[PDB]
């Protein structure tokens, strides 16, 4: 750096670092959540505050002094194993399930088993969403919850059915240190972000406990 | 119906013809060649400034400038010798899985999950880097990019297809098909007349860039192929896979010459490259290491122990004075 | 019925290739890597005066 | 298109003060170091001041230290030179020149059109031996200039620049370190040298190449120009 | 028995120091503080043979133990109580210099007076063992309270470990500073002096010094060897 020009080049390098560092700070308060689920499963209208922005679709709503980014990977039509490692650092996986689509139920179950048991996501909590309660309540009366689940034995009442479906999804955990924050939402439910916000708080607290050595 | 039988018997003819040529193994011809010894290489530079993980890296033709792409949406061009940051290009999409440096040094390319191969112009009259063209047409993510000239780029996608573009017009001059799985990498022949591509269906094939035809196909891997590179003389290439092995194929012979598997290695290869002479075969595994293999005898000649996470890219300068490695820990290290 | 029509067609092109003995093919890989050996800085460590790093 | 336009010159009384403005349009002004270069009536170029990118660095030539102060206004895309006390030695045409410094850059590529200023009445020295060189079209020509120290540096880069000034226009860059052809010039020009002796050679001289050639060193401040060589047709 | 602890002091501290120092990247705020403590107790254990300039470094190390342990506690409070507002590594070397610096200020008289030693003792009790203990108690109490409202399987183990650490610090440090307070009151004129009681008091100084050495030797076990993150580095190296 003795030369005159080479000195001016060094400034440019230091000025670039300053902008790289500062952009990191401005992009430090953003929480990255991955959206997953089968099609027509409400994965596009979880929160009515969308502000969106083929490929990858991002949604960047903000709430309570925190920036939330949801990444939707639908439409890839590829083998997940090769781009899944891109989202290894996401805070939590937001899963969607439709209780009114019996035929698609098994497809959803299969997806959950792979996502929960993937070696990369061995430590990322899952925020499970069960959508369309009212449609589930209306459809159960006409068609009993046996055709999709021949093993079902409990009553044909709403509460028991919703409880059982949740258990099947939780039954695929098969691992400790990973917790699932199940919730039920309707079409006319404004307070969906509040559920993500609080559950994100508990996931973060779980991580800091690992970093600080308390666990 | 009958064609299926014709397909089966055709494969048998190839296997029979392939076996007839095989007379002696590579290790059997070169058993009396003296070893290369223990290759000790110590870190010389530590390029830091990236925040997220680093997914791709390419060396400039002049062996001094670097380009690295990270997940944080920044594309940096480093000065290797002085560790200065020549450029820092913001990206529209934060998901990037490749980056290429043009031979002439005027252009640099990038791509990833957005299914678009962007090209940036560095020698602009306005003094800032601008996006000259955005190439679209792939229906899946983009795996690798390579420049043929200042107006031609070859790309590989997860659509099971590679393509040859015309940057000026922006269309897709020639499209290559034949794979049955995601294409995960490619490398251009030294004379830029042929190139190979390794796919997730555990097979690599050789393609005629001018003709748009598959001239050969190679098999032998048990799992997906993650990296590939040509031998310096342009008559052989090596492939890395999740099977925890590398293999050396010969185009003229049309077979597999040698395997670079070890009992102690368990994880998959992420990158592969040759040295200027072609005697060392460097591969970066997921155990946070890169192993140097004696390409002629299948002996680990050393280890480049560094980085705190997976090694995602490798590079060897055209003059062969150094080796650079990038890892998910957001650091590039130049080894000499 | 039509997808496999081309698959058989390709193999015919690949099956009619003039190959050579690996004994010769391997030998060249030995010959080349030996000729261009004095110009490989990684293989034979270079004197510290000629190392840009 | 890139364009630098300057204004604020004129006639001023001795001891008066003036402000020169150089307003840029057509490039990333925030990222360029800007120079001030003046040319007294038919004498030769002389460096004046330089303000880097982000104003982090400033320099001045000994002839004007203290009297002149240089400032930059990034959001407005403007360059200012404030002159406090003017002697009769400062009457000249002032040029606004841009410079971007990084590996392999062309740090004087563009020059402003310049403004006229009138006032009512240790250092590396570069010399150009010949003052005039008559020649006719199609004849090879050579122009040489010496230096005090050896511009060759440890990096291996020879810091020397060749500028061409046509009659009635602002200078134009030709060769930026010792042999690199500046973008936009015909390939006929070439440059060579070693340490302390340099030469510019022209093949197939054309009718637009008549003018004055200045050889400049950028090794270390203050920048110094040669007296200049004139080509006569 | 004293000889065995001495190697145990060096053996335990060195590994903790070695593992963190072997990291090829940045160290989190908690990790850095652990590194400082590891060296701090390392210096103290090196003095074991002599006590079983030497005095001066002893005072520097002892407070290094308390202040750093206090420093770790506050960091854990910030990360866990107000976790929403501190989402993000942050360099913390500035504070460590002060804690080492605060030792130097008090350590000067050791290298170099009734009133002087009196001020030394008063400061020692005031800001060496009381304030650190109060800070640890407050921070860990809030962490406990928040964890009780948390959710998962790790909350219970964290509560148990926190109680263990605070109890260990208290039970391994209080006997020394209680006796220092007693002697302070004696010298101030609040008590009576006699030879047998003086001898018992000096023996109490000895026993409590040994107990403090025991806590120093235990520091690696309770702050490093229990964590999950530390163990993987040990298994890797």
């Amino acid at each position: 750096t003795l030369s005159a020009e080479e000195r001016a080049a060094l400034e440019r390098s230091k000025a670039i670092e300053k902008n790289l560092k500062e952009d990191g700070i401005s992009a430090a308060k953003d929480v990255k959540l991955l959206l997953l689920g089968a099609d027509n499963s409400g994965k596009s209208t979880i929160v009515k505050q969308m502000k969106i922005i083929t490929g990858i679709v991002e949604t960047h709503f903000t709430f309570k002094n925190l920036h939330f980014r949801l990444f939707d990977v639908g439409g890839q039509r590829s083998e997940r194993k090769k781009w899944i490692h891109c989202f290894e650092d996401v805070t939590a996986i937001i899963f969607c399930v439709d209780l009114s689509d019996y035929n698609r139920m098994h497809e959803s179950l299969m997806l959950f088993d792979s996502i929960c048991n993937n070696k990369f996501f061995i430590d990322t909590s899952i925020i499970l969403f069960l959508n369309k309660k009212d449609l589930f309540g209306e459809k159960i009366k006409k068609s009993p919850l046996t055709i999709c689940f021949p093993e079902y034995t409990g009553p044909n009442t709403y509460e028991d059915a919703a409880a059982y479906i949740q258990a099947q999804f939780e039954s695929k955990n098969r691992s400790p240190n990973k917790e699932i924050y199940c919730h039920m939402t309707c079409a006319t439910d404004t307070n969906n972000a509040q559920v993500i916000f609080d559950a994100v708080t508990d996931i973060i607290i779980a991580n800091n406990l690992r970093g600080c050595g308390l666990y | 119906d009958q064609l299926r039988q014709e397909a089966e018997q055709l494969k048998n003819q190839i296997r029979d013809a392939r076996k007839a040529c095989a007379d002696a193994t590579l290790s059997q011809i070169t058993n009396n060649i003296d070893p290369v010894g223990r290759i000790q290489m110590r870190t010389r530079r530590t390029l830091r400034g990236h925040l997220a993980k680093i997914y791709a890296m390419h060396w400039g033709t002049d062996s001094r400038l670097l380009v690295s792409a990270s997940q944080d949406g920044k594309l940096i061009i480093w000065d290797s010798y002085t560790t200065n940051k020549v450029h820092a290009i913001p990206l529209r999409s934060s998901w990037v899985m490749t980056c290429a440096y043009a031979p002439s040094g005027n252009y640099v390319a990038c791509g990833g999950l957005d299914n678009i191969c962007s090209i940036y112009n560095l020698k602009t009259r306005e003094g800032n880097v601008r996006v000259s063209r955005e190439l679209a047409g792939h229906t899946g993510y983009l795996s690798c990019c390579r420049f043929l000239d200042d107006n031609q780029i070859v790309t590989s996608s997860g659509d099971t297809t590679c393509a040859l573009w015309d940057i000026e017009t922006g269309q897709q001059t020639t499209t290559f098909t034949g794979h049955t799985g995601d294409v995960m990498s490619l490398s251009l022949a030294p004379d830029t007349r042929l190139f190979v591509s390794g796919a997730c269906d555990a097979s690599a094939k050789l393609w005629d860039v001018r003709e748009g035809m598959c001239r050969q196909t190679f098999t032998g891997h048990e799992s997906d192929i993650n990296a590939i590179c040509f031998f310096p003389n342009g008559n052989a290439f090596a492939t890395g896979s999740d099977d925890a092995t590398c293999r050396l194929f010969d185009l003229r012979a049309d077979q597999e010459l040698m395997t670079y598997s070890h009992d102690n290695i368990i994880c998959g290869i992420t990158s592969v490259s040759f040295s200027k002479s072609g005697r060392l075969l460097l591969a970066g595994y997921d155990d946070f290491n890169c192993n140097v293999w004696d390409a002629l005898k299948a002996d680990r000649a050393g280890v480049l122990a560094g980085h705190d996470n997976r090694v995602s890219c490798l590079g060897v300068t055209d003059d062969g004075m150094a080796v650079a490695t990038g890892s998910w820990d957001s650091f590039l290290k130049i080894w000499n | 019925i039509a997808q496999a029509r081309k698959l058989v067609e390709q193999l015919k092109m690949e099956a009619n290739i003039d190959r050579i003995k690996v004994s010769k093919a391997a030998a060249d890989l030995m010959a080349y890597c030996e000729a261009h050996a004095k110009e490989d800085p990684l293989l034979t460590p270079v004197p510290a005066s000629e190392n840009p790093f | 298109d890139v364009q630098l336009v300057e204004s604020g010159g004129g006639l001023v009384q001795p001891g008066g003060s003036r402000k020169l403005s150089c307003s840029a349009s057509g490039f990333a002004f925030s990222s360029f170091g800007m120079h001030w270069v003046r040319q007294a009536p038919e004498k030769g170029l002389e460096w004046v001041a330089y303000i880097s990118s982000g104003s982090g660095t400033i320099y001045y030539a000994d002839t004007v230290k203290g009297r002149f102060t240089i400032s930059r206004d990034d959001p407005k895309n403007t360059l200012f030179l404030q002159m406090t006390s003017l002697r009769s030695e400062d009457t000249a045409m002032y040029y606004c020149v841009r410079s971007i410094y990084y590996y392999g850059s062309s740090p004087f590529d563009f020059w402003g059109q310049g403004t006229t200023l009138t006032v009512s009445s240790s250092d590396i020295v570069m010399t150009q031996a010949t003052s005039s060189v008559p020649v006719t079209p199609g004849e090879s020509v050579s122009i040489s200039c010496r230096s005090s120290k050896s511009l060759l540096h440890s990096n291996g880069n020879t810091y020397l620049y060749w500028f061409l000034q046509r009659p009635g226009q602002s200078p134009q860059l030709l060769i930026y370190r010792m042999s690199n052809l500046a973008s936009g010039v015909p390939d006929r020009f070439s440059g060579s040298g070693s340490g302390t002796a340099f030469t510019l050679t022209i093949s197939r001289l054309e009718a637009e190449d008549v003018g004055v050639y200045y050889c400049m060193q950028h090794l270390e401040y203050p920048l110094t120009f040669g007296a200049g060589t004139k080509l006569e047709l | 028995l004293y000889s065995l602890l001495f190697l145990l002091g060096l053996l335990g501290n060195g590994a903790v120091a070695a593992v963190l120092l072997s990291r090829r990247t940045a160290l989190s705020s908690t990790d850095t503080f652990l590194l400082h403590l590891a060296v701090a107790d390392t210096l103290l254990v090196l003095t074991l043979p002599l006590w079983a300039v030497a005095g001066a470094l002893f005072n520097i190390n002892f407070y290094a133990g308390a202040l750093l342990l206090a420093c770790i506690s506050f960091d854990r409070y910030l990360n866990i109580v107000h976790a929403t507002q501190l989402y993000r590594p942050a360099r913390v070397t500035l504070t460590c210099l002060a804690v080492w610096g605060l030792c130097l200020l008090f350590a000067l008289p050791d290298f170099i007076p009734q009133v002087g030693r009196t001020a030394l003792r008063v400061l020692q009790l005031v800001a060496g063992f009381l304030l650190p203990l109060l800070v640890m108690a407050y921070c860990y109490a809030h962490i406990l309270a928040v964890l009780l409202v948390s959710r998962g399987q790790r909350r219970l183990r964290a509560m148990r470990l926190v109680v263990v650490v605070v109890v260990a610090f208290a039970l391994c440090w209080t006997p020394y500073h209680l006796v220092v307070l007693v002697d302070i009151l004696m010298d101030l004129g609040a008590l009576a002096r006699n030879c047998g009681r003086e001898s018992r008091v000096d023996v109490a100084k000895s026993v409590t010094s040994g107990l403090g050495y025991m806590h120093c030797c235990l520091n690696p076990l309770l702050y490093a060897f229990v964590g999950v993150k530390f163990r993987e580095r040990m298994w890797m190296l």
